[PDB]
């Protein structure tokens, strides 16, 4: 897929995911 | 209009000292335009990396 956007800012626009609570 | 000759030579002069500054300094453009087209977006962080 050809798109406008830079390569330095290719993993800016995933969500990364976060660790689960783990206190309960 | 006696003043349309004046700002044609200031351009020539501006143009010479543009050209002998470019043509000694022609390998920092030479490296820069393969790397613009080597990728397509380039910022002034590049600039100052490539200055080299």
């Amino acid at each position: 897929r050809e798109s406008t956007m830079p390569d330095r800012f290719r993993y800016l626009t995933k969500e990364a995911p976060d660790s689960p609570i783990i206190w309960p | 209009l006696s003043n349309g000759f004046f700002r044609s030579n200031t351009r020539s002069e501006s143009y010479q000292y543009l050209s002998n500054l470019f043509i000694s300094n022609g390998t920092l453009l030479d490296r820069m335009t393969k790397t613009l087209l080597k990728k397509r977006w380039l910022f002034s962080d590049e600039m100052k990396i490539g200055f080299m």
